[PDB]
């Protein structure tokens, strides 16, 4: 997963996270595996939206992707009855992921070293070996 | 017996053919390179310059291929 539960419980108040999680567990006591599973599902969502033009086991993780995983995990964790703002922000992050997949916006870099994640060649052409090109310094 | 050539240098004349000298048996039998397969002007210039420097093998093979390939030629 892109973001750990210790970050989702920091961006979103831990008490509200416990309130959301405690029903979903089998026993009925505050649990941590539910949040990790939701974060894994959100990371899978982002991975699917990024694999279009990136090598998906990201060499360097864009620093905004932690936020983009936390928001989607929060929406996935409020599926029974979400606030209007949660839905609006989830639609905004889906729009951002669609723009990233299309090519309108790059995901960003790692804020530590400003390195952008690599990916496979979106465009690739092959032609026959070049003959009579200007690089052939013979003749002329 | 010491026959002189046109340039007036005496020598001994031998009936044995120079190729059939039991020393050039592995250099008189060469399988041709056929260098005219996929020639690029750069490589043609390279073989021409090699021939100019003294190694005439590539030029001769290229000429043979040009003779047998280009019908008008």
């Amino acid at each position: 997963n892109y973001a750990t539960v210790n970050d989702l419980c920091a961006r979103y108040t831990r008490t509200r996270l416990d309130i959301l999680t405690r029903p979903k567990t089998a026993d009925g006591q505050p649990d941590d595996a539910v949040a990790e599973q939701a974060l894994a599902d959100a990371s899978a969502f982002i991975d699917g939206y990024l694999a279009a033009r990136f090598v998906l086991p990201l060499t360097v993780v864009p620093s905004l992707l932690k936020r983009q995983c936390c928001v989607v995990a929060w929406f996935y964790l409020n599926e029974s009855q979400p606030t209007e703002q949660i839905t609006a922000t989830y639609r905004d992050t889906v729009r951002w992921l669609e723009q990233v997949r299309d090519g309108k916006t790059d995901p960003g870099v790692e804020s530590r070293t400003a390195a952008s994640p690599e990916g496979e060649d979106l465009v690739q052409v092959q032609s026959d070996p070049p003959v009579f090109s200007r690089k052939q310094k013979g003749f002329i | 017996g010491r026959i002189l050539d046109i340039s007036g240098q005496p020598f001994d004349f031998d009936d044995e053919m120079q190729s059939r000298s039991d020393e050039l048996a592995m250099v008189m039998k060469r399988t041709q390179e056929h260098p005219s397969s996929g020639v690029t002007p750069n490589r043609a210039a390279q073989m021409l310059r090699d021939a100019e420097r003294g190694d005439l093998t590539a030029q001769a093979d290229l000429a043979f291929d040009m003779e047998e390939k280009d019908t008008h030629l």
